[PDB]
């Protein structure tokens, strides 16, 4: 109707103090109301360089304001002194008849002609040109286009891939005065550990970004159905990851504290860590040429706590039936049993037979995954080079065997427990060689046993026979020892 | 054929031109 | 990157510096197995970036780019397809052939030719300590 | 089937995410809504029913809201359901010219609509500020429909009616609840929100122990009560939504997928309350139209009397709902029969609905059929007798309780009625089970 | 750039920094026209050369006479310089079908006599290409599995003895490589 | 009188919301409708002195 404005300046400071208590009140209600063990997250800040430091440095009010302001307008409405319906408003009445008559209908119709159609059509632009996985769409078309003519003929190494990614269009937004060469001398920079001296700030960013670009470009190679550019790729993340370079001994290369000019000229036939881990404790460090026991611990506490995968039992499922069946839709169940470098071989014979089997229930069968995501996260990783924090993070892909082309997405599995790594089971070494399962502390049913399941995305053939596969399931911070095995769907209707 | 920004941009164009509208005939009272 | 501006400055140079003939024939059939190469490639990629378009990981703007390729290849090959016909006359129906042909008879060749510099990639990748002859010395 | 050459929306190829979905869903309403509170420029029969539920205001350019697109949308529907359009899935042909023949009645429905609103609306018979104002509005009915067809593309959460009605209902809530208006009359100024009133006679009266109850009760104008009974009642529902019957179900054509068909306790929700207002909607106005033209007759007097206004000593005096309980203290009959009324009418249309909409268990269990998917533990040719002894039963019980919870919504004095607040509930659980089952933040 | 000889009628680039794309098709017109000029007829037809095949065959007879001989080393000359004369003096134009299959039957004789005489790098990268062409059989699989572990490649080598059980299990010799490949392996870790 | 037999009956065999997935159902809804309400005040309100000035 004909509504009435506060010209008495005697029922808006009401009206403002509802407004204002309705929304400070849930804000202090809720102010008042409010499992894998990482030996990792304490010697990371022991081993990483102040200058990386610094990058990962560099690069509550509204309560008691609202308080305060309740406070003012009750203390105000306090020194206030206060037939037919006569309708009226609460806001006052200079708001709408005083000399800022037209600033009220101005500021409204710029902030719906210029605030929101231009915010808006910001925001679409850049939600657009980005892809589901995180990366630009220039970055993508680039990895495509690289993967369409790309020659069968060349091998695939870690320097073709970082050439590829030099190309990436995010980094071209990070720093317009860099050229994508620029960018490939400061990712050699970077794995080889050499000094950039003035860029290093960029070649921080470069490598903390590389993550992203690595998963997508993954993404796309697994898409063409090529598997030496999906190993290439993870080798790659490897690398970048732990700051060293590809070589055929590298997973001690990996290590903390190692000279390369003593130990390659020293020693030829210790290439993995446990050929390594065979020696004494004292004969390591005399082969690593370190010799510092106070430094020694360190690289003992690291190189002993990286894990190392063994399958249990690898075998095709098909939830709610017994066998596979033709054109059904089964999965793959892996038992893999993380250990690390140093525990001797524990017969398959010893596991009790009950960890294996799959519970055979409704709520069980009706998504086999829920079971797997209960298991706790992975640690944080050692990467004393790479500028943030990563957790580890393991990609399992699979490929078939007649022509050995990948035929789904790689699956990136992070939940695993490494309670078989703690310091309280060490008993279990390999140089003590005297049956160490038939010791007074060793109980079989103590050593966990993780499980990863890997979803197939596509039917069984309609035929009838054996159809091999082939399962691989590589780190993406260590350079651990991974999988490689093969399984056939044995078809029998 | 038509894009959803298209249409945004046709409906505050709609309630712009109204509301320029209005303020044009409010104006022309006060003035003339 | 193709091999199709080549052909058309040879076909330039032909009219200034009295190229011979059959070098025009022999870019032409070049040109003509690229194109033939380029071709297949599409028609066998096009289903999995179908795939990888809808399953929303390589952009919006990249799948019209490739539909326009697939239909401007085969603008090129018939342009292609009309040049043979106009340098010789009814040389159409062997043209195809002989291209389909060299098409993989050169891929063939590449991919036999690259093995050259594979041997040393490998050496590079494993520190390989090989003396003449081929021989491992440890 | 013709040749038509208009514009319209693409719909994207690939899948819209869940934030880009949201972001669109949230600026569409707020452009609807925007379009709501402008008034035409050429300005100078009150029906505030119609206006509450088909999402429309007077005087503003939103005038015509949702009720064209509605009206279209319902006449395809019944000429469907009386299987005289023949559609044919097996072709998309037909499906593209339904859904264009369906914008080209929509369109001249509006024409025809704003014409006479026109022609017979108040606003005055006396060229070219007639031509304007029918352009302002032409050209606003175009946006809505537009609007609404961009939300149902895939842009949005779901469909563009029912989520402007859930917002329109509840808003309506909300200015029940926190209006800022004031009445004086005689004793002062009052606001007309329940939480803003509360608030400004617990600071001013400096005397709470009154003012408290004064301020609960408040008898001619919303009070805390109805607030927390409101509240109660809508936490009450969301509860009873999450009730379901799980069978366990399996393939037999490709073997190995385990899933679960949900049956919900409220099987048709929306359809047997809206049947049931539009019915008394229809009742009550021809009531009130044959009372008002006939001064009295015999049959005029039975089927009912209007006094002090409200009917009264009549068979539409039993069909009206109840005020609050000192008028079921008053005639315990008229509670009884109007409580049985309401819950048969609720049951009988959830029944006639579940059979004709395509859902009976016989056309599930056809559907099963065709997909092949059988129960756990039962046989092949029991699929269709179990559906029988489940369908049929949760049906009959989902529509007596959606009838128990509304007219106890409107015994009790909520601050809407019980048919909007259950109708805005229904449609933002659809939202919210969509977005669980396909995965978004 | 590129210039055009005049006697010899081989188009080479007058550029000093050329991509690497424009160097293959260089070089692949360098051989359609040295080809061309060969072949007279200029309706040439798919079928192969039959002179060409007989000088191929003669340097085959020739490197092969040599293992009667048990004379190892110069079989293996003979044989790459066949190759090398059926790669090069071969028209592209040839029908393909014809000239695989002679390139694989050569190939074969080379990998058995490379292996023979001690040479496994450039055994390997053979199999290697014969692999990636087409031909996928338990009678490479062996030889393959075989050079990885004589230059001490062992993840590769396993790999490639399960790609070979993948496809013949039944084998008698691919079981016993896999079980060499994975005592190594487990020296090699253990 | 046995329409409630059968609908208790069917009550019983029906699934119950838990706590812990109520929760998160109440907490998703009361956002929703909590959004959109006070987007409708807003609008609502701020367009009551836009409406006297202009109009």
């Amino acid at each position: 109707t004909n509504y009435e404005y506060d010209e008495a300046s005697e029922t808006w400071p009401s009206f403002i103090l509802t407004g204002l208590l309705m929304v400070v009140g849930p804000m202090t209600l809720l102010q008042i109301y409010q499992f894998n063990e990482e030996v990792f997250k304490n010697l990371n800040e022991e081993y990483t360089s102040d200058e990386i430091k610094q990058f990962r440095r560099k690069f509550n009010i509204i309560i008691i304001v609202g308080w305060i302001l309740v406070a003012i307008l009750l203390q105000r409405i306090n020194s206030n002194d206060a037939q037919s319906t006569s309708h009226g408003i609460a806001l006052p009445r200079f708001l709408v008849d005083g000399s800022a008559s037209p600033l009220l209908v101005v500021c409204y119709v710029a902030l719906l002609g210029l605030i929101l159609p231009y915010f808006v059509s910001r925001w679409w632009a850049r939600t657009q040109s980005y892809t589901k996985k995180g990366i630009h769409n220039v970055t993508a078309s680039n990895f495509v286009s690289n993967l369409v003519n790309y020659k069968p003929s060349e091998i695939v190494t870690t320097d073709l891939i970082l050439h590829w990614l030099s190309f990436a269009h995010e980094f071209k937004q990070f720093f317009p005065d860099l050229q994508p060469t620029d960018f490939e001398k400061l990712l050699q920079d970077h794995i080889n550990r050499r000094d950039s001296g003035k860029l290093n700030n960029a070649k921080f960013r470069i490598v903390a970004k590389c993550h992203s670009l690595l998963h997508g470009l993954l993404d796309i190679a697994c898409g063409f159905r090529n598997l030496d550019i999906a190993l290439g790729a993870i080798n790659t993340f490897k690398c970048i990851v732990q700051a060293v370079p590809l070589t055929p001994n590298c997973q001690i290369l990996q290590l903390p504290n190692v000279d390369k000019e003593h130990f390659i000229t020293k020693t030829g036939d210790i290439h993995t860590l446990g050929k390594l881990f065979t020696l004494e404790d004292a004969k390591i460090g005399e082969v690593l040429g370190i010799k510092d026991q106070a430094k020694l611990n360190e690289t003992l506490r690291v190189a002993s706590h990286i894990p190392n995968l063994k399958i249990i039992k690898a075998d095709f499922l098909v939830p709610g039936e017994n066998q596979v069946t033709p054109s059904s839709t089964p999965y793959i169940s892996l038992k893999v049993l993380v250990r690390s470098a140093k525990q001797p071989l524990i017969p398959t014979s010893l596991i009790p037979e009950e960890n294996l089997t799959e519970p055979q229930d409704f709520e069980s069968q009706r998504d086999p995954f829920a079971m797997m995501s209960k298991q706790p996260l992975v640690p944080y990783s050692f990467a004393p080079f790479f500028p943030t924090k990563r957790r580890g993070s393991w990609c399992c892909l699979v490929s078939s065997q007649k022509d050995g082309k990948i035929l789904q997405t790689p699956i990136i599995i992070e939940k695993l427990s490494y309670k078989n790594l703690n310091d309280d089971k060490d008993f279990f070494d390999k140089r003590i060689k005297m049956d160490l399962t038939k010791h007074e502390k060793f109980d079989i049913n103590d050593w966990e046993i993780g499980t990863i399941k890997i979803p197939l995305g596509q039917p069984a053939p309609e035929t009838v026979g054996d159809f091999f596969f082939r399962v691989i399931v590589k780190s993406t911070d260590y350079f651990t020892t991974d999988l490689d095995i093969t399984m056939n769907m044995k078809v029998r209707d | 054929r038509v894009d959803p920004l298209v249409v945004l941009f046709l409906a505050v164009g709609f309630i712009f031109s109204v509301v320029a509208l209005h303020v044009i005939s409010k104006v022309a009272g006060k003035l003339f | 990157n193709d091999a199709h501006d080549l052909y058309f400055q040879i076909k330039e140079m032909s009219e200034n510096e009295k190229i011979h003939e059959k070098v025009l024939k022999a870019a032409l059939l070049n040109r003509g197995a690229e194109s033939v190469r380029r071709s297949l490639k599409l028609k066998e990629l096009a289903p999995q970036i179908n795939l990888l378009y809808k399953n929303g990981s390589i952009g919006e703007d990249y799948w019209k780019r490739f539909e326009t390729e697939v239909k401007l290849i085969e603008l090129e090959f018939k342009d292609t397809l009309q040049e043979a016909e106009r340098l010789q006359p009814g040389w159409v129906q062997l043209f195809v052939m002989v291209c389909k042909e060299i098409c993989f008879n050169q891929a063939l060749s590449r991919r036999y030719q690259s093995i050259l510099k594979r041997k040393e990639v490998c050496i590079k990748e494993w520190e390989l300590k090989i003396n003449n002859d081929g021989r491992l010395v440890n | 089937p013709f040749e038509s050459f208009l514009p319209e929306v693409i719909a994207p190829e690939r899948k819209v995410p869940y934030n880009q979905k949201l972001i669109w869903t949230g600026v569409s309403l707020l452009i609807f809504l925007i379009l709501g509170q402008i008034p035409l420029y050429g300005i100078v029969d009150p029906l505030y029913w119609l206006r509450a539920m088909l999402a429309s205001n007077r005087g503003t350019l939103l005038e015509l809201g949702v009720s064209p697109i509605i009206t279209s949308s319902l006449i395809f529907q019944f000429l469907q359901g009386t299987q005289l359009l023949q559609i044919r899935p097996e072709s998309k042909q037909d499906r593209e010219l339904f859904q264009i023949a369906q914008k080209v009645c929509a369109i001249i429905l509006i024409l025809g609509q704003a014409l006479v609103v026109v022609m017979t609306g108040n606003y005055g018979a006396p060229l070219p500020i007639c031509l304007l104002l029918i352009f302002q509005l032409m050209f606003a009915s175009l946006i809505v429909m537009l609007l609404d067809e961009l939300l149902s593309k895939g842009y949005g959460l779901g469909s563009g009616i029912s989520l402007f009605i859930a917002t329109n209902i509840a808003e309506q809530i909300f200015w029940r609840a926190f209006a800022p208006t004031t009445v004086n009359s005689g004793r002062g100024k009052e606001f007309e929100g329940a939480v803003i009133a509360f608030f400004h006679l617990l600071a001013v009266r400096k005397d709470k122990k009154r003012a408290l109850v004064e301020a609960f009760y408040r008898t001619n104008l919303p009070n805390m009560f109805q607030v927390l009974m409101t509240v109660a009642i809508f936490l009450f529902v969301l509860y009873l939504q999450g009730f379901r019957y799980e069978l366990p179900i399996r393939s037999t054509k490709v073997r190995g997928q385990i899933g679960i068909y949900p049956i919900k306790l409220f099987y048709t929700s929306n359809t047997p309350i809206i049947l049931q207002s539009a019915l008394t909607s229809n009742i009550f106005l021809i009531s009130q139209i044959l009372f008002q033209k006939y001064p009295t007759n015999p049959l005029i007097r039975l089927i009912g009397v209007w006094g002090i206004q409200m009917a009264l000593s009549g068979l539409a005096y039993y069909i009206q709902p109840l005020m609050s309980l000192s008028e079921a203290l008053l005639d315990p009959i008229k509670t009884i029969v109007y409580i049985t009324f309401v819950l048969g009418s609720c049951a009988v249309f959830s029944k006639t609905w579940i059979e004709i909409s395509g859902t009976s268990p016989r056309d599930i269990a056809k559907q099963f059929k065709d997909q092949g998917m059988v129960i756990n533990g039962k046989r092949e040719t029991s699929i269709y007798r179990e559906l029988k002894k489940i369908i049929p039963t949760a049906a009959a019980f989902g529509g007596a309780t959606i009838g128990a919870l509304s007219v106890g919504s409107d015994l009790l004095g909520t601050l809407g009625s019980g048919a909007s607040i259950l109708l805005a509930t229904t449609t933002i659980y659809g939202y919210y089970e969509a977005a669980a089952k396909e995965g978004g933040f | 750039t590129l210039e055009y000889n005049a006697n010899s009628k081989l188009i080479t680039a007058s550029d000093a920094v050329v991509a690497l794309s424009t160097e293959t098709n260089i070089d692949q017109i360098n051989v359609l026209t040295t080809s061309l000029i060969g072949e007279t007829n200029p309706n040439f037809t798919p079928q192969p050369n039959e002179a060409l095949s007989k000088m191929i065959k003669g340097l085959f007879e020739s490197g092969m006479k040599n293992l009667q001989q048990k004379k190892l080393n110069e079989a293996l000359k003979n044989v790459s310089l066949a190759i090398e004369m059926a790669q090069r003096k071969r028209a592209p134009w040839e029908a393909f079908a014809i000239q695989l299959p002679e390139l694989h039957f050569m190939l074969r004789s080379k990998i058995d006599l490379c292996l023979i005489l001690g040479k496994h790098l450039e055994a390997l990268q053979d199999l290697d290409f014969l692999l990636g062409t087409g031909l996928i059989q338990p009678d490479v699989f062996v030889r393959k599995a075989d050079c990885l572990l004589k230059l001490r490649q062992w993840e590769e080598a396993r790999a490639t003895c399960e790609r070979g059980l993948a496809l013949a299990p039944e084998d008698m010799k691919l079981r016993a490589l896999l079980i060499e490949t994975a005592r190594n392996l487990a020296e090699y870790n253990g | 009188v046995e329409f409630v037999r059968e609908g208790t009956q069917f009550l019983a065999k029906c699934k119950k919301p838990d706590l812990k997935e109520y929760t998160k159902i109440v907490k998703a809804v009361g956002i929703g409708f909590i959004a959109v309400g006070i987007i409708g005040y807003a609008i609502k309100l701020i367009h009551i002195p836009i409406r006297y000035v202009i109009v």
